């Protein structure tokens, strides 16, 4: 289980 | 629109969830998943420019590709510093990658345990709540609604232009 990856397009 | 995509160790997406409720129209029907990480905010960014939620060409648009190490793996902190630099790494080609969009600059911010826990229950991604969490100590005329609604570009500059000296 490595990590999350929180997007934020703009 | 804050998504949060959820990798394993080989780089693969497992389950794409959304953050904030701008996010979830936009994974509306996308299937990105066991697909690398890095195609996945590609089309995701590209999608976003469909659906035109946010603007390609006319506005300096920013990007924000925030990465967290997971709570599971910070069971124990031995040399968790590891796994945060390769994190890093892990951002900085994903930020690479989605650069090659039209007008597309990258962000990528590294976040610990407790910004994705407070990023999910405040509903945006785990770097729109740090730089959030930084522009309320540089000045705090910022509230959590308005940041649901506004660009990470429009951040940098609640954060720069910072007026807690009166």
């Amino acid at each position: 289980m490595y990590g999350y990856i929180c997007v934020d397009i703009n | 629109p804050s998504v949060e995509l959820v990798i394993d160790e080989t780089c693969r997406v497992l389950e794409v969830r959304p953050q904030n409720k701008d996010g979830e129209q936009l994974i509306s029907g996308l299937e990105l998943l066991d697909k690398n990480v890095e195609d996945v905010v590609y089309e995701l960014i590209n999608r976003s420019i469909s659906f035109g939620f946010v603007k390609a060409d006319d506005n300096r648009k920013i990007v924000l590709i925030s990465g967290a190490l997971n709570d599971k793996r910070n069971e124990l902190k031995t040399k968790k510093e590891n796994d945060e630099a390769e994190l890093t790494e892990l951002l900085d080609n994903i930020k690479a990658r989605v650069d090659r969009i039209d007008n597309i600059k990258v962000r990528t911010i590294t976040a610990t345990s407790r910004e994705r826990k407070d990023a999910l229950k405040y509903g945006l991604s785990m770097g729109k709540y740090c730089l959030y969490l930084e522009a309320q100590e540089l000045n705090g005329s910022i509230t959590i609604d308005e940041v649901h609604d506004m660009s990470i570009s429009d951040m940098i500059e609640k954060l720069e232009h910072h007026h807690h000296h009166h």
